[PDB]
């Protein structure tokens, strides 16, 4: 068909420390049609206010989009991004590992 | 160094929506600095970057004008492609465009640019000669015989070779946009007999990097594995790139990272 | 500058 | 008078 799916990775942009502050993201490339869900999530809540890149493409014509939000790592708290989108009948699930 | 601008631009038609949502994106050597949006509160051309605006009113006046024109263009296009593919109503579809011009270091066109994408794939692009078209599907073939009949390529070369190239010269004075980033980089040790040696490379920019390992002199493929290059979200980039040792003989090992702003390619081990 | 596509 |  016409529909690619997404590729995701989990990272954040300072390296973490347990306890100190630091950003979350979640990397959402390679999709097409534009349309997407992405919610990132704390121990399986639903995080409140993830901040969501504006709309944009890459010289492949496939689409990609940064979501990111604060966060405070700690030894045990689990943090992952799930992607909802055409090209897959089930949510993908992609979970942070701070080693990666 | 070389430079370039980018015009990138979508239209997208929904069933539940009445009209389609036309978004262009204006890029200079590779950086967002503007951008318009159907969907906004008012739709206008906008500042993306600090040091656009410097332009005036009439600037934005003008540009918004222009994407309103292509707004319209773009939906009538988007019916026309309905037809030439036999798609009925009730289903989502999207028309993509790039244009602009690349620039040598000395500043002169190096090569134009006008590509045309439907539902993400391509349909049609005007070739590097400028006067000339390459159209691959079928029923592409309609919109090349219209526009090799009308003389749009004549239009586009115009474009590509005069105002893309004029008002880039500009856009670069105006923020004379020459800065990189270098990249520090780290390797981190994982003792998964074996321990994980991983490259890392962050805080770079532009985002075009290379990560290599190497045992003895020779880089090594043998499952060095990567992760896509990935935005801090600050401006800059980040890498990783990994390779699988016997534990104990970890300096055999050194890791390379080549990028556009460091004055000669790192070296890295263990430490 | 943004272009204008052939009418 | 678009594509086309």
């Amino acid at each position: 068909g016409i529909q690619k799916t997404p590729q995701i990775q989990v990272y954040s942009r300072h390296p973490p420390e347990n306890g100190k502050p630091n950003i979350l993201n979640c990397y959402v490339t390679q999709f097409h049609p534009p349309h997407i869900e992405i919610q990132m999530l704390k121990n399986g809540k639903k995080i409140p206010k993830v901040e969501m890149s504006d709309m944009s493409f890459s010289k492949d014509w496939s689409f990609y989009i940064l979501a990111h939000t604060e966060f405070t790592p700690t030894e045990t708290d689990t943090y992952a991004c799930r992607v909802k989108h055409d090209s897959m009948a089930e949510p993908k699930t992609v979970y942070w590992d701070r080693d990666m | 160094g070389p430079h370039s601008m980018r015009y990138f631009e979508t239209a997208v038609s929904r069933p539940g929506l009445e009209e389609p949502r036309y978004i262009s994106v204006g890029y200079v050597d590779n950086k967002e600095f503007v951008r318009f949006d159907s969907d906004a509160e008012n739709p206008r051309y906008e500042p993306r970057a600090p040091w656009m605006e410097q332009e005036g009113p009439e600037y934005w006046e003008r540009e918004t004008q222009k994407a309103k024109g292509q707004e319209q263009w773009f939906r009538v296009s988007l019916r026309n492609l309905l037809g030439y593919y036999n798609q009925s109503a009730g289903g989502s579809h999207t028309l993509q465009q790039m244009s602009g011009c690349d620039l040598g270091s000395d500043w002169r066109l190096l090569r134009g640019y006008l590509q045309f994408a439907y539902e993400g794939r391509d349909y049609i692009a005007l070739n590097e000669d400028l006067k000339t078209w390459t159209a691959a599907d079928m029923a592409a073939q309609i919109t090349r015989r219209k526009w090799e009949q009308s003389g749009a390529a004549e239009h586009y070369k115009a474009y590509l070779e005069g105002e893309c190239v004029e008002w880039l010269h500009r856009y670069l004075k105006n923020g004379n946009l020459l800065r990189t980033d270098s990249p520090k980089a780290h390797v981190t040790h994982h003792p998964r007999g074996e321990v994980t040696l991983r490259c890392w490379a962050l805080g770079f920019y532009p985002a075009d990097i290379t990560l290599t390992w190497q045992l003895n002199g020779e880089e090594l493929t043998q499952d060095m594995e990567l992760v896509e290059t990935r935005p801090a979200g600050d401006g800059t980039f980040q890498k990783w790139a990994s390779v699988v040792v016997p534990l104990g003989k970890e300096q055999n090992y050194t890791c390379r990272v080549y990028h556009e702003g460091l004055p000669e390619p790192l070296t890295l081990r263990w430490e | 500058f943004a272009p204008g596509n052939y009418p | 008078g678009g594509l086309s």
